[PDB]
């Protein structure tokens, strides 16, 4: 496993870029995050030990391992929705879009972290590591979203922090391999 | 123990803050025998696509709260291919999977009902309206919690399966039903074979400054499902 | 075969396994099994 | 255990238990996850047959890339055995901290005039090899040349490329990317911090045989590793590199690109 | 023979002017293999709601009949429980079985070529429209039937999988195809498998004063069929 | 059933009977005729030994054919790796749907003037392979042309031709000489409609190694499959091709010869 | 013998056969023998 450089937006910066906050709500059903799940794309993977060994290869194949991690006091209590979606357009746009694909719900205690796996669901059995569109038409090979919402709020005490942090690792799972060696463009 | 794992199809759900679970009148969902069967043609049985959790929108833990209610299949009448397969065919068969979520902090005071009753009427008024008869995915209000809605003590409830959340105690609450009825399948748009109710009987209070926005949240799953009698989509 | 002395001469290996990879991916003391709870 | 090919899928049923909780994890013990695919879904059997071998060493590190390209100026020129110059190999031999493996080296020579304009010309041109302690010469006609006792190869600009092989040459019982540490006792100078001389066998001598009119030979040096072993495996480099003998590097607040919100994909 | 009946699900038809049934490239329609499958998850097999017989509008034999075609599976994309799963799930795979009729008297001649072709681009034109390459259920005129709408002689096309229906012998043509691609599944919205096109050889003639009006009729079953990677729906 | 020659002939006699007849047919059903030689005429024993190897796959495509040719401007070009410029070897690919097959590729090169008149030079040449997602040069000198991890070869013009094998490289199960699709979701757009980006394996860039004065390299690259597997015979061919990347054409009223009448040979 | 370590690299094969080729030429449900008439 290796960290997710997940919070990649301007006015970020360092170690900031590892966190996706969390908040108590005022209304319900709420977005946390979203990105896309292709490993050798540019973007939030692009630095991860998994993103750097598949940017030295042109194909890949096989199940990805997700974890998070829970960062708020002993206190702090909440439920949150994490969702995979197939190719075949968008982002989903709200929970109930989010929750026909592949799920799973995480209740925050005393086991810090949950793993979702999202498994190999493919056409071919390889698929290309860019997502170039200029030359080869390579967007063909897109491979779906990863998505999270709140299923109930995160509820805390009087006077305590209001904001708390994840942490998102990503790993291979042991059906995963890569062919044809180039290299590196970084 | 206070740990579980629900697993169907392509879903999964996790809980630290258990108490059990309960498998109503102690049957799982089966399939229908060939010495209890009538309709002669060959039945269809989606498997996975049908049989997985789906969540409903949330509901808030109000200071007026009375309680709230869902009639199935009515609630997942529009959400899938389950959804699709109930419009297609004249008659339908399955049970149920149902897990309530609601969570507070160590701060927090109060305690729920989760209940399920079968052929559940409601009768407070001359003619009930078809809104509150079959309010689909959203659910509806209880107006008359006391009596039920139906015109017994909210007391004696505990003869139908059931669990609490108690805020000291459990965050989720989880129910296995079989399908039960007097016929061996029915029409999914014309009857609703169970209800599911969740009723406060200790209210929310808190410690001065704590988190006031609590919600609860209900997500339920088909199980062992099977359909006949297929023709176009039509619905009520 | 090998035409020269000093086997720096000869050609590539081709012996391209994999194996387990616990040594970096799990080196705990205690074992933690797939089903049960981690801590306890 | 030794494998040659990815793992296969069993069938797997729905499940409803207290007693077997695969999905939760505890990231603070230092392991990574073990949940497998057949407890968070429901599979199917799939027999699969891809194999492993192109992401072994012999795989990842078994092909030529250039180390050395320069041209001679009064008729010589001397290299430092080294590969820090090129940055492609450099930045691929900083993924293991320790390493053994022989080298197959390759030299490819030509004729140009002084605009750097190539030229049509066969020429007879020396490398030799020069030990540390060894004299090195002096210019293109020097008496070191005889090389009776060091190693040469002679050629010609004609042929096809040169090519040697070479065997593990260091005292120590692997070479090091990583060290962490001075040259020598009594010496904490900051220019003495990071360098191991035991990594430095010592330099390459190049002459052209007789003198050319005007023209210069340009040379150019390609490495490939064989039979490597490896130890301990590094974090990758993330940082353009800025000298030949140091890591040295600049700071910067981002390393992949930024988008307009962490909930737009 | 000459008399045939086809029964799939809750369907048949019947003939009594057929000529034998043609089963293309000696193979019938079957599941995907355990050592050629690649995605995991576990697939979904509707049966009978999707394995049946579906009618899609007729066309009329004009004067100026050049030949008219349909695209598998976009003309079934948007029907029944078949539509419904084609879009909820991003891979499909599966086979068809094809039932073409037209009839005519004994004062009637004339005669149409009937042919599936594996993988039929459309190409007489720089840059071929959305509805030119996919007509849905009401398909598409042939513009250019002498060069195949593709580039080859018309008098080759009986290397694919073919039959004649000539007015004095025969009122029907049947075809049953297997599943034909590069990999084992594909999407069934980005990517069309089969054509179907029916070609005039021989003009419609009568004698004198004898019925004009004379339609085509496409029946069309999918078999064999299953799904994988459930979501939401999906459309091009 | 498999044969290694074509078939024999038997004796055959007069035959006067209404319990066979072989010379009906009915063409509607789809299938070909089955009448036999014997059936029809009387026969003498013939032993036919003629062999059927040259219509065999490996008959009919195992030689080589041009795919390439080109020059360079400023000391490099570049080529996307596609068999549609050339018609001959394009023309006999798409009689199958899909095929699995090694290719080996045949590289020739010389030196020109200005005028394209050829000149008596030997020179080095670099041909490097570029992957998609990988980087490629810019111009004669970028640091694209260490070759670390993308394979090169490298060779001179007064060598024979140079020569590599490659194997069977889509992420397919075969290739695909018909498509009928769109590359992406959500674009319907009739430019994005019959390419399979499958196929799209990436570019080859050249450069020569120095500067020449005033000349240039002129290259030419021709391809060979070997160990051809085949499904799905197509129609031929039989309008001109347009356009490299699509199967565009413009009709017309024939496609054999007229004659004065039906009933003159 | 082959010199090298991949089958891309192995000279072109050698089984140069023919084959029935009814799967093209007669691919109908029901048999039609050459003596007797096709539809009765
Ligand atoms: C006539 C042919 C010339 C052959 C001369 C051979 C000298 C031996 C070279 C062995 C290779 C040494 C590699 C060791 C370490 C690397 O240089 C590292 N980048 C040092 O930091
Ligand atoms: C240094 C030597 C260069 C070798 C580069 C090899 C790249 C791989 C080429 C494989 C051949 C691909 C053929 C596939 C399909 C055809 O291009 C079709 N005409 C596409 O429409
Ligand atoms: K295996
Ligand atoms: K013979």
């Amino acid at each position: 496993e290796s960290l997710v450089e997940i919070n990649n937006v301007s006015g970020v910066e360092g170690v900031a870029r590892y966190r996706i906050p969390l908040n108590v709500q005022d209304a319900m059903d709420g977005q946390i995050m979203a990105v896309r799940v292709d490993p050798g794309a540019d973007g939030p993977m692009q630095s991860t030990l998994l993103g750097v060994f598949t940017r030295y290869y042109t194909q890949w194949s096989g199940s990805l391992d997700f974890t998070f991690m829970f960062c708020g006091t002993f206190m702090t209590t909440g439920k949150v929705i994490i969702a995979y979606t197939p190719p075949g357009g968008d982002q989903p746009g709200s929970r109930q879009q989010a929750m026909l694909g592949t799920h799973v719900v995480w209740d925050f205690g005393l086991q810090s972290s949950i793993t979702l796996v999202v498994p190999w669901i493919s056409s071919g059995h390889f698929r290309g590591t860019s997502l170039d569109n200029t030359i080869y038409k390579y967007r063909y090979y897109e491979a779906g979203y990863i998505t999270m919402w709140y299923q109930t709020n995160m509820v805390v005490p009087p006077n305590f922090p209001t904001e708390a942090s994840i942490l998102m690792f990503v790993a291979a799972q042991p059906n995963f391999s890569l062919r044809i060696l180039k290299d590196r463009p970084d | 123990d206070r740990v579980a794992q629900l697993t169907l199809g392509n879903s999964t759900i996790t809980t630290q803050e258990a108490a059990n679970i309960v498998v109503a009148y102690g049957r799982w969902p089966s399939g229908l025998r060939d010495t209890d069967a009538t309709a002669v043609d060959k039945p269809t049985q989606p498997g996975v696509s049908a049989e997985r959790f789906y969540t409903l929108p949330s509901v808030q833990w109000t200071t007026s709260f009375t309680g709230h209610y869902w009639k199935l299949p009515d609630a997942l009448s529009d959400l899938g291919l389950f959804g699709q397969n109930l419009q297609f065919h004249y008659l339908y068969r399955g049970g149920w999977a149902i897990h309530v979520q609601c969570n507070a902090t160590k701060f927090h005071q109060g305690t729920l009902l989760v209940v399920a009753v079968p052929e559940h009427k409601i009768q407070a008024q001359s003619n009930p309206s078809f809104g509150r008869t079959n309010p689909g995915e959203a659910g509806a209000a209880c107006q008359f919690p006391f009596t039920f809605e139906d015109g017994t003590a909210l007391g004696n409830a505990l003869i139908y399966p059931h669990q609490w959340i108690n805020l000291r105690t459990n965050n989720s609450a989880t129910l296995v039903l079989p399908y039960v009825n007097a016929i061996p399948m029915d029409s999914g748009i014309k009857h609703n074979n169970w209800t599911l109710l969740v009723i406060p009987i200790v209210p929310l209070e808190y410690a001065v400054g704590a988190t006031t926005f609590v919600p609860i949240t209900v997500t339920i799953a088909p199980m062992c499902t099977e359909y006949n009698g297929l023709r176009a989509a039509v619905t009520q | 075969i090998n035409y020269y002395e000093n086997a720096a001469s000869n050609s590539l290996n081709k012996q391209d396994f994999t194996q387990d990879p616990d040594k970096f991916t799990r080196p705990v003391a205690d074992i933690m099994k797939e089903a049960a709870v981690p801590l306890k | 255990t030794i494998k040659n090919t990815v793992e296969n899928t069993v069938e797997s049923t729905h499940s409803i238990s207290t007693e077997a909780t695969p999905a939760l994890q505890a990231a603070e013990t230092g392991a990574t996850s073990n949940a497998s695919d057949e407890s968070m879904i429901e599979t199917r059997n799939v027999v699969n047959t891809h194999g492993v071998a192109e992401t072994s060493l012999e795989g990842f590190y078994g092909r030529a890339g250039l180390v050395a390209m320069f041209t001679t100026e009064g008729g010589i020129r001397s290299w430092y055995i080294n590969f820090g110059k090129y940055v492609q190999l450099r930045a691929k031999l900083e993924l293991l901290t320790y390493a053994r493996f022989d080298v197959e080296f390759t030299i490819v020579a030509q004729v140009v005039d002084e605009q750097a304009k190539v030229k049509d010309f066969n020429v007879d041109y020396q490398v030799m090899y020069v030990p540390p302690g060894a004299s090195a010469p002096d210019g293109q006609d020097s008496f070191q040349w005889q090389s009776s006792c060091n190693p040469s190869v002679i050629s010609n600009t004609g042929l096809p490329p040169a090519r040697v092989s070479v065997p593990f040459m260091s005292s120590a019982n692997a070479y090091s990317f990583s060290y962490d540490g001075y040259i020598q006792f009594g010496d904490t100078s900051s220019s003495s911090y990071g360098i191991l001389p035991i990594h430095y066998l010592g330099q390459l001598v190049v002459r052209t045989c007789e003198d050319l009119d005007s023209a210069r030979l340009r040379v150019r040096i390609y490495a490939k590793p064989k039979h490597m072993r490896g130890w301990i495996p590094r974090s990758p480099r993330m940082r353009p590199y800025v000298s030949r003998f140091t890591g040295i590097y600049t700071d910067a607040p981002s390393f992949c690109v930024n988008r307009e919100s962490i909930t737009t994909a």
